[PDB]
């Protein structure tokens, strides 16, 4: 199998910056009738994938103009003018040349924009849950960019790692921000037996960890 | 033209699984069919195609011997057999029409989630996020309304019938044990939450599960 | 080389009452076919 | 309107790309034409883009 490499993995560019990006094969996918046949997918976040550039010399009918795609025999390029609100998703490969055929690895493509201040919170257990005997700490951390940051749990100043779960979902549309919630589930016996827990936050725009603590007996 | 598939598919691992492909508007055993496998973590993989006149078909190296395709002439149906399922497969599959060589893949199907797991049907289990007793009063605070223990997915968590739907964070499912563990959040003024009424509510049609709860203070 | 002739031509009639004119002086050449392994070096039409 | 639809026998020739041997693809192809009308009175119009294959073994 012709194995794709998509270069880079993830191009954040702002909008109305062209933006290209290389898919190349690992063989030769040139056919001896005189023509490359390879496809390029657009995957948006919960929907079927979309056609743009079909038999790259050529175009799709319906897309608009904005696409445009090039390259020699070997290695290919896929270019954008002007990034709109519309191209975000993924971008795939796939040659048509031999069989069996194959895609590739998928690029990510979003947006950029300056960066932003993390928003920090922790929520201890509730109540109704201190009753039927457990005890789920979460820590929220909204609105921060970019997704280079780190969720540390401190138990009486010992770091803990299992029962952590980590969640983040995509670039929002009306702020351009990221979030990412850490849960930590535990028993309401171990609640009683423990002080301090802390959920502390290392992220590019913050010299010092954002540190959110809280103790049972206080 | 239009294609259709079969709905959400749930089994115990190690059993089979048929998903069904129906195609209208267009000459149905006439050219190829392909189907692809999308891991909802990323990536994009084939599995095979197949052509409705014919015994031609056709696999993967990789996914050899776990499907096996059919088709019917009389009625414009394709199906395929799927050996024995593990954990490792859950995913999308998707079906579209390929004719190689020439122009191909000009539309796609809806999506088909099968979701193989040994647990059992649950309803849901609702609880709230209530800030620590001892905490500083700043000008916003963050929300949480947290569900655990309940299969198969989607579930809707949502704020009272769409009031608070401004800076809401709903995040993608990740599992800890067996089931699923999902927490919605939202940032509302401080000077508002001790006087206005706020209530998180959960619907889940796969149980007919309607349950509101309130978060209040400490 | 291959040098092969075909002869057409009026039966039943004298030069008296059909007399034949050959349109093209050379045997038109726009439909054909290459066979691979036969390639025509030329066709040339006589009028005797 | 008129459908109609008479079986028939074809012996077509198309060239043989024999470059891999044995494994490779062959690349037929077949005219349609009417020989006693050009486009003057008829005019020819294909109904689907693919040869239908509802009838193959
Ligand atoms: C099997 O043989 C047929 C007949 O030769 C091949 O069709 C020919 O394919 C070539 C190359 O794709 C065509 O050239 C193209 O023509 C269009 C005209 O619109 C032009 O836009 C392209 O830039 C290109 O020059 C040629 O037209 C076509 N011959 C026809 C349709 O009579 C066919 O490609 C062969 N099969 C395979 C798999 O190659
Ligand atoms: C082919 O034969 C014809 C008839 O005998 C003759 O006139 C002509 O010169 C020949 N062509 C060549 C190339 O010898
Ligand atoms: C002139 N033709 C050529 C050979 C036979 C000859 C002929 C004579 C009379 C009637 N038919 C044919």
């Amino acid at each position: 199998d012709v194995l794709m490499t998509q270069t880079p993995l993830s191009l954040p560019v702002s909008l109305g910056d062209q933006a290209s990006i290389s898919c190349r094969s690992s063989q030769s996918i040139v056919h001896s009738n005189g023509n490359t046949y390879l496809e390029w997918y657009l995957q948006k976040p919960g929907q079927s994938p979309k056609l743009l550039i079909y038999k790259v010399s050529n175009r799709f009918s319906g897309v608009p103009d904005r696409f445009s795609g090039s390259g020699s025999g070997t290695d290919f390029t896929l270019k954008i003018s002007r990034v709109e609100a519309e191209d975000l998703g993924v971008y795939y490969c796939f040659q048509g040349s031999h069989v069996p055929w194959t895609f590739g690895g998928g690029t990510k493509l979003e947006i950029k924009r300056a960066d932003a201040a993390p928003t920090v919170s922790i929520f201890p257990p509730s109540s109704e849950q201190l009753t039927s005997g457990g005890a789920s700490v979460v820590c929220f951390l909204n609105n921060f960019y970019p997704k280079d940051i780190n969720v540390k749990w401190k138990i009486d100043g010992s770091e803990r790692q299992n029962g952590v779960l980590n969640s983040w979902t995509d670039q929002d549309s009306k702020d351009s921000t990221y979030s990412m919630s850490s849960t930590l589930t535990l028993t309401k016996d171990e609640y009683e037996r423990h002080n301090s827990y802390t959920c502390e936050a290392t992220h590019k725009t913050s010299t010092s960890p954002i540190v959110k603590s809280f103790n049972r007996n206080e | 033209v239009q294609l259709q598939q079969s709905g959400a598919e749930v089994m115990k691992p190690g059993a089979s699984v048929k998903i069904s492909c129906k195609g209208t508007g267009y000459t149905f055993s006439s050219y190829w069919i392909e189907w692809v496998k999308q891991r909802p973590g990323h990536g994009l993989e084939r599995i095979g195609e197949i052509l409705p006149g014919s015994g031609s078909t056709n696999y993967n190296e990789k996914f050899r011997g776990k499907a096996t395709f059919t088709a019917d002439k009389s009625s414009k149906t394709a199906y395929m057999q799927l050996s024995s399922l593990t954990s490792e497969d859950s995913a999308v599959y998707y079906c579209a029409r390929y004719l190689p060589y020439y122009y191909a893949m000009d539309y796609w199907g809806q999506g088909t989630s099968v979701t193989v797991s040994s647990a059992k049907t649950t309803p849901p289990s609702v609880y709230p996020l209530a800030p620590g007793s001892a905490a500083q009063t700043n000008s916003m605070v963050t929300l949480g309304c947290l569900v655990k223990g309940y299969f198969p997915e989607p579930v809707t968590v949502t704020w009272n019938s769409g009031s608070l739907s401004s800076g809401v964070h709903t995040f993608p499912a990740v599992l800890q044990s067996d089931l699923y563990t999902l927490s919605s959040s939202v940032t509302v003024p401080s000077s508002t939450w001790p006087s206005e009424t706020v209530t998180c509510n959960v619907a889940h049609p796969a149980s007919s599960t309607k349950v509101d709860k309130k978060i209040v203070p400490r | 080389q291959q040098n092969c002739t075909m002869k057409f031509g009026s039966w039943t009639y004298d030069k008296a009452k059909i007399d034949l004119v050959n349109m093209h002086s050379r045997v038109d050449q726009l439909d054909f076919w290459e066979s691979g392994e036969w390639v025509i070096v030329d066709a040339v039409g006589t009028y005797n | 309107s008129i459908f109609w639809l008479p079986p028939a026998i074809y012996k077509s020739a198309c060239k043989i790309e024999v470059k891999h041997f044995p494994f490779d693809q062959q690349n037929c192809t077949m005219k349609f034409r009417s020989w006693t009308y050009d486009r003057t009175e008829i005019d020819l119009v294909l109904k689907s883009e693919v040869a239908s294959l509802d009838d193959f073994t």
